[PDB]
RNA sequence: UGCGCAGAUACCGGGAGGAACGCCGAUGGCGAAGGCAGCCACCUGGUCCACCCGUGACGCUGAGGCGCGAAAGCGUGGGGAGCAAACCGGAUUAGAUACCCGGGUAGUCCACGCCCUAAACGAUGCGCGCUAGGUCUCUGGGUCUCCUGGGGGCCGAAGCUAACGCGU
């Protein structure tokens, strides 16, 4: 399948509001995608667990979920 | 921090001549700014051991360039001392 | 005694006893059932058997109360999991969704000796 | 005194008195620091991602701002004084790196 | 053993409190070691690169000295959720001062002060110069197929080694 960054244009990964493109970073249970399905450097991967963090204290991304069907 | 100014200040106020920014003076000056900036952030972050490693090495290079300084030009040596307060 | 309509049904699998609780749609508690409510005990109630019997006996307690749907929440590993949901499906009283919710924590109290085997 | 940016999250619930009185009381802290203001946002009432203080929503301030850096602390610790004040979070402008190009 | 009809377990709401931070997370990173992991701010140490600007051998090592030094431990004063030497019970056994189960004090956490040890391990002291390559990787820089640094791994020229191995 794709890589989340396979997806989008360009975007600035240091901005911890955009939810709309922080969401897609995300599983389905709400945690941090691994580098293997993210298609990120380490370093930009390094800098969004950042990011993704700080809009969890925020309000606008989630902690967790639970998996839907099991 | 040290922000460049106040750095710039000192590389002035201690060059031989203009455009010195490497010699045993200003080198000396400069650690002395570090020393006592780190110092007054020891006697309060007592517990903070690490950057203390950063002191013993920055008092080191000081009495090393010092010693130097000594051994070369007695003369400046005395001055340069004075002019900053150390050592006797 | 009220009727209820619909609401849930918390599957809680360990892998000693597997426990089914039913409730309405803010999650009171309408009936509920274990391994040992049925009959076995000790060792027995954790078997995939045990765990049908117990779910199915709840769920047969709750459609007395009219229960005709529910959403299923279920929480921890054992063997008895998907067998006490297969009997929900198979109860007549209608699966809407499922949902694992299992408790983990963001590395909370130190575990038991035990289940840090993994040391 | 280095740039920043102050989040504040609020009561979903106010009229225009009691919003404007806490939009205001804010605008003294700020002064009374040493803050001076670039941009301001108001994107206002939005959905959180769980509840905060019970509540499915929150109101957000964002601000732009220069301050005295020694102060910045002590700038946010007043700002939660207030109960209408739920988040205040302050952070370090950045460089935007990007990605994607 | 234990806990439960003084209503436990399982479920929904609310509150109090302590400790540790899931995913990111790595074959990763930083530190002289011990060691360092939620997020924010302030205070602060080390280090790498580029420019080739300044000083002009100002260097290396380092007996003794001083400082740091995991865990356990000690003193005073806090704190105490989970876990747990000792201990109190249930088991198992020929016995079982154990391994398995139920409880549980010190302790684990915080302040200040002691102790100064370890499979404190790369079982490899520090520094410099010299001697084929290939491959993966972190962080720089350029003229960005790749090149040039600095770190992290594996394979292996020459050579070395009792051997096993080591091998920019
Ligand atoms: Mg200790
Ligand atoms: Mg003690
Ligand atoms: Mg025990």
């Amino acid at each position: 399948k794709a890589k989340v960054k396979a997806t989008l244009g360009e975007f600035d990964l240091r901005d911890y509001r955009n939810v709309e493109v922080l969401k897609r970073f995300l599983s389905e249970t709400g945690k941090i995608l691994p580098r293997r399905r993210t298609g990120l450097s380490a370093k930009e991967q390094r800098i969004l667990a950042k990011t993704i963090k700080r809009a969890r204290i925020l309000g606008l991304l989630p902690f967790t979920e639970k998996l839907v069907r099991k | 921090p040290i922000t460049k100014e106040e750095k710039q200040k000192v590389i002035q106020e201690f060059a031989r001549f203009p455009g010195d920014t490497g010699s045993t003076e200003v080198q000396v000056a400069l650690l002395t700014l570090r020393i006592n900036r780190l110092s007054e952030h020891l006697k309060v972050h007592k517990k903070d051991h690490h950057s203390h490693r950063g002191l013993l090495m920055m008092v080191g290079q000081r009495r090393r360039l010092l010693r130097y300084l000594q051994r070369e030009d007695p003369e400046r040596y005395r001055a340069l001392i004075e002019k900053l307060g150390i050592r006797g | 005694k009220r009727q209820v309509a619909s609401g849930r049904a918390y599957i809680h699998a360990s892998y000693n006893n597997t426990i089914v609780t039913i409730t309405d749609p803010d999650g009171n508690p309408i009936t509920w059932s274990s391994g040992g409510v049925i009959g076995y005990k000790g060792s027995r109630k954790g078997t995939p058997y045990a765990a049908q019997l117990a779910a199915l006996d709840a769920a047969k307690k709750a459609m007395a109360y009219g229960m005709q749907s529910v959403d299923v929440i279920v929480r921890g590993t054992g063997a008895g999991r998907e067998q006490a949901i297969r009997a929900l499906q198979a109860s007549g009283l209608q699966v809407k969704s499922i949902v694992d919710d299992t408790p983990v924590p963001h590395n909370g109290c130190r575990p038991k000796k035990k289940f840090r085997k993994a040391s | 005194m280095r740039r920043y940016e102050v989040n504040i999250v609020l009561n979903p619930n106010l009229d225009q008195s009691q919003l404007a009185l806490e939009k205001e009381i804010i605008q003294r802290a700020l002064e009374n620091y040493g803050a001076r203001v670039e941009k301001v946002e108001e994107l206002g009432l939005r959905r959180l991602a769980y509840p905060i203080a019970k509540d499915p929503q929150g109101y957000f301030l964002w601000y732009q701002v220069e301050m005295p850096e020694d102060r910045v602390n002590d700038l946010a610790r007043e700002l939660r004084i207030r109960d209408n004040v739920r988040r205040v979070m302050v952070v370090k402008s950045q460089e935007p790196f990007l990605a994607n190009a």
